[PDB]
C-alpha cells in the first residue's frame, strides 16, 4: 500500500532561452550539497488534474529559466554555473490508494521521502535536473505535491515563493516580478559552522554511512506558552530539541543555526542568502541545561559565519555536517500554496544530502499559532527522541 | 499433480493440454519457461518478445480467474531442466503441453519427453494448433503432398471434420503455489522499452483480444474477402496472424465460426460472401500447409531451405540493407511498406511478397538478411510461416512464385493499392503525386514532378537500383548460378 | 488548439469563398448555447463562446482591411522594413518540402502541400519558425500560403502574419522563439499528429519527438531513427537563431532611431 505506478514528464520554458549562462554566487556553491524536499497536501484533487498543474508550469520557467537549466562546469586559468539549456524539470505523477488524512496522522517514517522523487545533483551530473514534482493522487480525492529542489539553485525562501508564483500562475492572478538581472560574480579556513568533506566529483551527495531518517512533530500553541511561562518561538522550540537530542547523543554543545530572515534579503528570486552561524554550550551541559537558558542562548549568543562560509573553496556540508543545526524558516510563506481557492490542509519539509550531525526545521503549521518541525536523525535515534520528546 | 506447459497455446479456450488436466481430478500447475537459447538462431526477435511480455501477463491474470494461484515463469538454457526442477520443486506426477511443429521443437521436445519419462514423470502431448495433424493428410500411396493444392484439397475432403473447439475448464486447481516461485522474465532491453511500448498503437496482445479481432472480422471484413484480400489500401484482412502465432485463437474454432456464416451466407443468396469464406479458410490452410511442410520435408543439410539458389552470386552491399530497412528504395510501395512494418510491426500480406521479392530481386541482398529482419520487426513471426514464404517469393517451391522474372512496379501497384492511398498514408511527401506515376515516380516527366512538388533526389529518393538494371543483372547473377549448377 | 484530432469546424475554405453565410452560423451557434445553458452544459456553453470568438476573428480580418488598410506609408510589416531578412533561396526551398529537422514544422508542411489546410495552430508553428528561426523574408513565406492554401484569405492571411510577427498590439512577443516542446505540449501531447505526417519517426517516444536531436543516440537507434540519412538534422540551432534575433532586432532598432 506504497504509492505507485510513477510516470514521468518534463515541462519547459514557454521561450526558448539561447546562449545564456548563469553565474551562481558562492553562498550557491555553498550549498550544492543539500536537497530540500517540500510536500504540500490538499483536501481537494478537485479540478487539479495534471493538465492543470502542469499548463502553468511553461510560462512560470521562463521567469524562473535557470532551474530549467543544468549544471556544467567553467575552466580555470573549475567554477560551476548553469547552462540556460531549457532541459526542464520532470514531472513525476503518481497515486496512492491511502486516504491523505490517515497517512498525515500517522507520524510515519519515510512519508516525506515517499512522496517527493528521490534524486539529487548526482552521477549524471551534467543532465540531472535541479528541480522535481511529483504529483501524488489518492483514493481520498486526496492530492499532495512533492517538490525535490536543489539547494545550489536557491534558499528556502527562494524555493518556496517560486512554487507560489506558480500557484498564482495557476490560478489566474500575476506573481510579481522574477528578481535575477543583478548578476553573481566569484569574491581561508574551514569554517566552524561549518565541515570540510573531500573532493566531491559529479555526485554531490556526501553519503550518511548510518541511515538517516526524517520525522515530524506538532508543537502546539498551548505548549507554545508553557515555552514563555519557564528570545522567540523557534528559538525555544529549538532549544526543546537541542537539548532533547542531547540526552540521545551527548555531544551536542555545538550547535550552528540556519536563519531565514528577510532582512537580509536581496530581494532576487534565485540567491542562497540564509545566513550561518555558530552556538555553543560553554556554561553547562545541553543535556543538563534547562531549556529556557539554551533558548536564551540561541538568541543573542549567535555567531555571523555566513559571509565566510561563501568564501569557503572547497566542499562543505553545513545542515549537519559540523554540529546539529537547526533551521529557521518558521516564517516562510508556505501555506500560500493557493490552488485557486483551496490552500493545502498540511505542509512539511524534508531534505536530504545533511551530514549524521541531523539537522531539525522550524516552520508554521495551518493557523500560525503553532509550528510544525521535521527533524533529520540517525534511524536508530527517532526512537528514543520519541520518548525524550513524549515528555514535552 | 499435473505441469501443463504453455509455450503457444496462450490461450484458455480449446486448450487440450490445460482442459485435460483439469478434467484429470487432481490439481493442475500452469507455467511457461523462457528457453530461447535453445531456439539457436530463431530465437524470439526484439518485438515478439515485446508481444510475449504483454501475452503472458495478459494470460497470468485469466488463468488466475479460474483459481490459480499464478502462471510459473521459470528460466533456463534446457527447458527440460527447468521444466523437470519444477516437477521436483512443484512436486507433480505429469507434464502435459500441446506440440509444435516446427524443426527445433519436434526433437526438443522428444528429448523432453524421455528426460522427463527417465525421472518417472507421464507425458502426454495434445494438438493445438492444426486442424488436421500433418501425418493425417496423405495421398493415394500414403506419402505427403508436395504442392499446396492437393494437400488443401484433401484437408477439405477429410473423412472427418477438424474437432470441434473444447470448452475451458470450469475453473483450474493449483493447490498452494505460494511455495513455488517464479523467476521475473526479461524480454525487453532498457534501451528499447520506450518505443516497444508504443507497438501499442496498433496492437494489443491476448486471448482476449484475438477473440474479439475474430469476431470483428467476421462480422465485418470478412463478406469482403473474396474481392478485398488482397489491397493493402482498405483492412481487408482479419490481423488475426500475431494471435494465431502465439495460439492466443483457436483455429478449429476460426474454421468451425467460418463454416457457420457460409452456411447462413449460402442460404441467404450471399453467394460472394459464400466464396469469401471459401477463400478465407484456404488462407488459414496455408498456415497449415506451413506445419505440413516443416514436418514432412525438413530443412536438411543433404538440401537446405533455399536449396536451388545455392550458386546464386548474391549481391552483397550493408549500404543496400540499410536503405531497404528504412524505406528509403525510392520505389514507393516498397518504402511504404518498410514504413509500415516499422511503425506497427505488421504487414499485410501482399506487401510482405513486395518488400521480400524486392529484397531478392532488384536489390538481390541474401535472402538471409532479409529472413533476419523480419524476424526481428514481425510480431507475427513464426518460423513455418516464415520459412514458407520466403519459399514461395524465391521460387523454391513447385508451387512458388517464378525465378527468372521481375514485377513491373504497377502489376504489384494495381493489385495491392490501385488508387495509390497505400503509399500516400504512409509517404505524405507523394499525397500530390497522381496514381498514375505515384508506383514508379522516375517515370514521370519533370513537369508533372514538380507539380507534385517532388524533387527525385532531395524530396524522395531516386531508384537505388533501376528496373532494367536489376533485370540484366538477375539474368547475369542465374546464368552464372546455372552454368555453376552443371559444373557439378 | 489541439492539431492530433478534427478539433476545429473545417469550414475554412467554404466561408472564404462565401459558400456558408456566417450570420447563418452565428445564429445556429447561438441557438446552440442556449439549449446547452438550460441542459446545465456549462463546458459545451462556454464553448461556443470561443467559438463564435473565432468567427469574429475574421470579422476583425474585415474590419482591419476596411479602416486600417495598408498600401505604403505603413503597408503590411512595415515595422520590419528595416529588419535583416535571411535571403537563402535553399533553405526556404527546405521549409517547402518539410525537411527542416524540426517535426511539428515538418509534420504541418506535409499536411498544407498534401490537403491544402492547415490547423490554425499549425500555422502559426511552421509561420514563427519561419521568421524567427530561418529569419527569411515574410513575404516570401506568405507568399507560400498564398499558393497552397485553400482558404487563402487576403485580409485574413494579413490578420494571420501580423499575428505571429508582432506587427500590431494584440500580436505575438517579437524577441521570443517558442520551445518546440511548448508547441507540442499544447498543440500534440502525445506526439500523434507527427507520427501520423512523419511516420518515419513512428516509433520515437513521445518524450522526444518534438526535439529529436536532444535525444541520446541509444534512444534514437532503438527507434530506427539515424538523424541526417533517416530524418533530418535540425537545419538551423535554436541557440543559434536567438542569437541571431538579437543581432539581427538590436540592427534594426539602431537603424530604427537613426532615421
Ligand atoms: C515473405 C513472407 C513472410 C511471411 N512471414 C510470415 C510470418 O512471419 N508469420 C505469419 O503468420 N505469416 C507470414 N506470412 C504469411 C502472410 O503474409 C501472413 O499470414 C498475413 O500477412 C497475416 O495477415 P492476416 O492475419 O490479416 O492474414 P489473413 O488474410 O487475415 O489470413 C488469416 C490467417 O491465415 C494465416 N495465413 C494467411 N496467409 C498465410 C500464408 N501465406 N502462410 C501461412 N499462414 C497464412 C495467418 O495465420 C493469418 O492470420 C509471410 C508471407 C510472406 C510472403
Ligand atoms: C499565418 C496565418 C495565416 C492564416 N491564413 C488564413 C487564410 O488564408 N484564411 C483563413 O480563412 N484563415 C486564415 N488564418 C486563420 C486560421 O488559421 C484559420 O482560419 C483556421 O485555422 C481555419 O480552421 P477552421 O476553419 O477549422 O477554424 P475554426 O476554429 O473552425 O474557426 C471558425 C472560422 O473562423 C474563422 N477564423 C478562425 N480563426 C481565425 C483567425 N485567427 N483569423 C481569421 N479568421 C479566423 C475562419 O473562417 C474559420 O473557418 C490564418 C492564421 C494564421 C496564423
Amino acid at each position: 500500500g506504497a504509492v505507485h505506478g510513477h510516470r514521468l514528464s518534463t515541462v519547459v520554458p514557454s521561450s526558448v532561452t539561447g546562449e545564456v549562462d548563469y553565474a551562481l554566487a558562492d553562498a550557491d556553491l555553498a550549498f550544492k550539497l543539500h536537497y530540500l524536499r517540500g510536500v504540500y497536501y490538499y483536501r481537494s484533487g478537485d479540478g487539479l488534474a495534471t493538465k492543470v498543474l502542469k499548463d502553468p508550469m511553461f510560462p512560470w520557467l521562463d521567469d524562473h529559466f535557470p532551474v530549467a537549466g543544468r549544471v556544467r562546469r567553467a575552466e580555470a586559468e573549475r567554477r560551476p554555473y548553469i547552462k540556460c539549456n531549457d532541459c526542464g524539470v520532470r514531472i513525476v505523477e503518481a497515486r496512492c490508494d491511502r486516504d491523505m488524512a490517515e497517512w498525515i496522522r500517522d507520524a510515519a517514517p519515510g512519508r516525506i521521502r515517499q512522496l517527493c522523487y528521490d534524486k539529487v545533483l548526482g552521477p549524471e551530473l551534467f543532465f540531472s535536473p535541479l528541480l522535481y514534482v511529483q504529483i501524488t493522487n489518492f483514493k481520498c480525492g486526496g492530492l499532495a505535491l512533492g517538490f525535490s529542489w536543489a539547494h545550489l539553485i536557491g534558499d528556502i525562501p527562494s524555493a518556496a515563493t517560486c512554487f507560489n508564483k506558480w500557484a498564482q500562475i495557476l490560478s489566474g492572478k500575476k506573481p510579481e516580478a522574477t528578481v535575477l538581472t543583478p548578476p553573481n560574480q566569484p569574491l581561508p579556513a574551514a569554517p566552524r559552522s561549518v565541515k570540510q568533506v573531500g573532493p566531491m566529483e559529479d555526485l554531490w551527495l556526501v553519503p550518511a554511512g548510518r541511515d538517516m531518517a526524517c520525522y515530524s512533530f506538532h508543537v502546539s500553541d498551548a505548549v507554545l506558552k508553557k515555552l514563555h511561562q519557564q528570545a522567540g518561538t523557534f528559538e525555544l522550540v529549538s532549544a526543546l530539541v537541542w537539548q532533547a537530542v542531547a540526552k540521545i547523543r551527548g555531544d551536542v554543545d555545538t550547535v550552528t543555526v540556519v536563519r531565514a530572515d528577510a532582512a537580509a534579503r536581496s530581494g532576487k528570486s534565485l540567491a542562497n542568502e540564509m545566513k550561518v552561524g555558530y552556538v555553543e554550550s560553554a556554561g553547562s551541559s545541553p543535556a543538563k541545561t534547562d531549556v529556557a537558558e539554551l533558548a536564551a542562548l540561541l538568541a543573542k549568543n549567535v555567531v555571523d559565519e555566513t559571509a565566510a562560509v561563501a568564501a569557503f573553496q572547497g566542499d562543505v556540508l553545513v545542515y549537519g555536517g559540523a554540529n546539529l543545526t537547526l533551521v529557521d524558516m518558521e516564517q516562510v510563506d508556505l501555506y500560500g500554496l493557493e490552488i485557486k481557492g483551496q490552500r493545502p490542509v498540511y505542509v512539511e519539509y524534508g531534505m536530504d544530502g545533511v551530514g549524521d550531525e541531523g539537522a531539525v526545521l522550524v516552520q508554521p503549521d495551518a493557523d500560525g499559532r503553532g509550528r510544525l518541525v521535521t527533524v533529520v536523525l540517525p534511524g536508530d535515534e527517532i526512537d528514543s527522541l520519541r520518548a525524550a520528546l513524549g515528555s514535552a | 499433480r499435473i505441469v501443463v506447459w504453455f509455450r503457444r497455446d496462450l490461450r484458455v479456450e480449446d486448450n487440450p493440454a490445460l482442459a485435460a488436466a483439469a478434467r484429470a481430478g487432481g490439481e493442475v500447475v500452469p507455467a511457461y519457461v523462457w528457453s530461447p537459447e535453445e531456439e539457436g538462431p530463431y530465437y524470439p526477435g526484439r518485438v515478439s518478445r515485446w508481444w510475449i511480455s504483454q501475452s503472458l501477463n495478459h494470460l497470468d491474470a485469466s488463468l488466475r480467474r479460474l483459481g490459480a494461484g499464478k502462471l510459473v515463469t521459470r528460466r533456463s538454457a534446457d527447458a527440460a531442466v527447468a521444466l523437470l526442477q519444477l516437477v521436483r520443486d512443484t512436486g507433480a506426477t505429469h507434464v502435459y503441453f500441446n506440440h509444435l511443429y516446427d524443426p527445433i521443437s519436434l526433437v526438443r521436445d522428444r528429448r523432453l519427453k524421455e528426460m522427463l519419462a527417465a525421472e518417472g514423470i507421464v507425458v502426454q502431448s495434445f494438438n493445438s494448433d492444426l486442424l488436421y495433424e500433418p501425418w493425417e493428410v496423405v495421398d493415394d500411396e500414403g506419402q505427403p503432398f508436395t504442392m499446396f493444392d492437393p494437400f488443401w484439397n484433401r484437408c477439405l475432403s477429410m473423412p472427418y471434420d477438424p474437432p470441434a473447439p473444447l470448452l475451458p475448464p470450469k475453473r483450474i486447481n493449483s493447490g498452494d503455489l505460494s511455495m513455488c516461485p517464479s523467476e521475473d522474465l526479461i524480454f525487453e532491453d532498457e534501451s528499447e522499452r520506450g518505443s516497444n511500448a508504443l507497438l501499442a498503437r496498433a496492437w494489443t496482445p491476448g486471448w482476449q483480444n484475438a477473440d474479439k479481432a475474430l469476431t470483428a472480422f467476421l462480422n465485418g471484413p470478412l463478406a469482403d474477402y473474396s474481392v478485398n484480400r488482397k489491397k493493402a489500401d482498405s483492412a481487408s484482412t482479419s490481423l488475426l496472424s500475431p494471435h494465431l502465432h502465439f495460439g492466443e485463437l483457436s483455429v478449429r474454432k476460426v474454421f468451425h465460426l467460418v463454416r457457420m456464416k457460409q452456411l447462413v451466407w449460402s442460404n441467404e443468396g450471399n453467394h460472394a460472401a459464400e466464396e469469401s469464406c471459401t477463400l478465407f479458410l484456404r488462407s488459414i490452410g496455408l498456415r497449415e500447409y506451413s506445419r505440413y511442410l516443416s514436418f514432412n520435408h525438413p530443412s536438411s543439410h543433404e538440401r537446405p531451405l533455399l536449396a536451388h539458389l545455392r550458386f546464386f552470386p548474391w549481391v552483397v552491399d550493408e549500404s543496400y540493407f540499410k536503405i531497404w530497412r528504412q524505406g528509403r528504395t525510392g520505389y514507393p510501395l516498397v518504402d511504404a511498406g518498410m514504413r509500415e512494418l516499422w511503425a506497427t510491426g505488421w504487414l499485410h500480406d501482399r506487401i510482405r511478397v513486395v518488400v521480400a521479392s524486392f529484397f531478392v530481386k532488384v536489390l538481390q541482398l541474401p535472402a538471409r538478411w532479409g529472413m533476419k529482419y523480419f524476424w526481428d520487426t514481425l510480431l507475427d513471426a513464426d518460423l513455418e510461416s516464415d520459412a514458407l514464404g520466403w519459399q514461395y517469393i524465391t521460387g523454391s517451391l513447385p508451387d512458388g512464385r517464378e525465378l527468372d522474372r521481375i514485377d513491373n512496379p504497377q502489376f504489384e501497384g494495381y493489385k495491392f493499392d490501385p488508387h495509390g492511398e497505400y503509399v500516400r498514408r504512409w509517404i505524405p511527401e507523394l499525397a500530390r503525386l497522381p496514381t498514375e506515376w505515384i508506383h514508379h515516380p522516375w517515370d514521370a516527366p519533370v513537369s508533372v514532378l514538380q507539380a507534385a512538388g517532388i524533387e527525385l533526389g532531395s524530396n524522395y529518393p531516386l531508384p537505388i537500383v533501376e528496373l532494367d538494371a536489376a533485370k540484366g543483372r538477375l539474368q547475369a547473377a542465374l546464368s552464372e548460378m546455372w552454368q555453376l549448377e552443371a559444373a557439378s
